């Protein structure tokens, strides 16, 4: 008993998605789009019907076994993950599809915003340095980043996130070097280099 | 106007047991089905229980059955689940959710005929072995223009920390970034604000920093040079 | 009142002494409204939102009205 979505979908904009949920038995069923960093939120419910407040694009059907929620007019801010979710009677307990991830083609480049901090005093103070590279507003979201000390590469000490998709559709990202305050001391500067569709974003620090 | 509120999520061990807690408020709690939803960060969604509205039904997911319980008290708008025997498997976001429709005679289930029309934000539960830890709070500090400046949340345990700036009366401008998690097991984020080069001597910033599984409330000025 | 609608709409269900039923109600008769007795009509009733989604489909194709289903219903 269980509903299966594929797990990715690509549409172009104002194109027409169909996102399928196909079933072994009956159940009616409602769709949820959840968008980066929120709640589900409830989309089309009883095969068909949309709550209000949801636009006329998004539509359902449900026949033959297969469920479809259909976006037609797909914009920018229909990015989402979308679940379809039903019943099973013989053991009581609710199905949800694995989800799909739709993801709209031709959204324009947007390179990186990067910001550098030293070592605070409050941290020297505690015998510990901590270089913070925060990395907002960039498409598409994959950057390489690099740390240099003077302009010898640092290997060791450094922990970078995993791009993580805001609001906007647009990627944060953000590194840390961890050194002891000796090393911080005893360099001329430190670099924060962002790579970014080829780009490459210096930022850059000095104990002075 | 509708308003679903979590609370008791946090930090258990292996084996042991949590209580999350839902305060309602926006409609007629007795009325209407409720049942709780969870997410692995990353990943679908998997639904744990339902309560009928006058407490006389319950479902469950085979996964949660005999180790979680539901419970709801009318009186005071309060869904409540009951979890013990937790694993790592249990970590996630849990979600306090309204049943669309309505209940009568205790008759209502889950059903895609009219599904679950109200979401809350969801508390973090994290269940490991490891010892909560409380963060060091760093300021970072700015050099005709615009300045970046903000907090750094060093080293702490587990999940969630919640960044607001002047108590919340400072939003414009402000990027609080999700958090790296360390190969020590510990998590750090930071916050940024871009302001008015021409403010820094005049106005005051201070970022309220709030782990509340470890009560830290840190309120730290930001000043300048 | 509403009571015997939810009465009518599980009866008309289980059929499918039939014959004594209708004449009974037709007797004791002299969107939103369905939705309101969904959980009552088909609870703890194998497959019901199968069937529930049927009884829909005839309301739907016939554009009160859960009589001539009756009728309908006893064409077999
Ligand atoms: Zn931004
Ligand atoms: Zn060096
Ligand atoms: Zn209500
Ligand atoms: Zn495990
Ligand atoms: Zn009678
Ligand atoms: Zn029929």
């Amino acid at each position: 008993s269980e509903l299966t979505q594929p797990p990715s979908m690509s549409v172009s904009p104002g194109q027409t998605a169909m996102i399928t949920c196909s079933m072994n038995k009956y159940s009616y069923i409602s769709w949820y789009q959840q968008r980066p960093g929120q709640s589900p939120a409830l989309v089309i419910y009883q095969d068909t019907r949309r709550p209000s407040g949801i636009p006329e694009r998004f539509s359902g059907s449900n026949s033959e076994n297969t469920a479809i929620l259909t976006i037609t007019g797909t914009r920018d801010l229909d990015e989402a993950d979308y679940f379809c979710q039903g019943w099973d009677s013989n053991v009581k307990a609710v199905l949800f599809g694995g989800g799909t991830k739709l993801t709209v083609l031709g959204q324009p480049k947007a390179a990186p915003s990067v910001t550098l901090f030293p070592p605070s005093s409050e941290e020297l103070q505690a015998n510990k340095a901590t270089l913070v590279c925060l990395i907002s507003d960039f498409y598409p979201g994959a950057v390489t980043v690099a740390w240099k000390a003077d302009s010898s590469p640092v290997k060791a000490g450094v922990e970078t996130t995993t791009p993580s998709k805001q609001s906007n559709n647009k990627y944060a990202a953000s590194s840390y070097l961890s050194l002891t305050p000796e090393q911080w001391k005893s360099h001329r500067s430190y670099s924060c280099q962002v790579t970014h569709e080829g780009s490459t974003v210096e930022k850059t620090v000095a104990p002075t | 106007e509708v308003q679903l509120v979590e609370s008791g999520g946090g930090l258990a061990q292996p084996g042991g047991s949590l209580r999350l807690s839902c305060a309602a408020s926006g409609f007629t709690f007795r009325d209407h089905g409720m049942t709780w939803v969870r997410q692995v960060s990353g990943k679908g969604l998997e639904w744990l229980s339902y309560i009928t509205a006058g407490s006389k039904m319950s479902y469950y997911s085979d996964s949660v059955r005999g180790r979680f319980t539901i419970s709801r008290d009318n009186a005071k708008n309060s869904l409540y689940l009951q979890m013990n025997g937790l694993t790592d498997e249990d970590s996630a976001i849990y979600y306090c959710v309204k049943g669309g429709g309505n209940c009568p005679s205790d008759t209502c289930y889950p059903s895609g005929y009219f599904g679950l029309d109200v979401w809350g934000q969801g508390t973090t539960v994290t269940v490991s072995s490891a010892s909560t830890k409380g963060p060091s709070v760093f300021p970072l500090a700015p050099s005709g223009g615009t300045a970046a400046l903000g907090c750094l949340v060093k080293d702490y345990f587990p999940e969630p920390v919640t960044v607001s700036w002047n108590s919340g009366a400072l939003t414009s401008g402000v990027h609080t970034f999700p958090a790296v998690l360390q190969s020590s097991g510990l998590y750090s984020l930071s916050s940024v604000v871009t302001v008015p080069s021409s403010s820094l001597g005049t106005q005051t910033y201070i970022c309220n920093v709030n782990h509340k599984p470890s009560n830290t409330k840190v309120d730290k000025k930001v000043e300048p040079k | 009142f509403d009571f015997w609608v939810r009465k009518l709409l599980i009866d008309t269900i289980k059929w499918e002494c039939f014959d004594k039923w209708v004449k009974q109600k037709e007797d004791e008769w002299t969107n939103d409204l369905f939705d309101s007795f969904f959980f009552q009509v088909i609870y703890k009733f194998n497959e019901g939102e199968a069937k529930w989604n049927e009884l829909k489909e005839n309301l739907k194709k016939q554009i009160k009205v859960l009589f001539n289903h009756i009728k309908e219903i006893a064409t077999i």
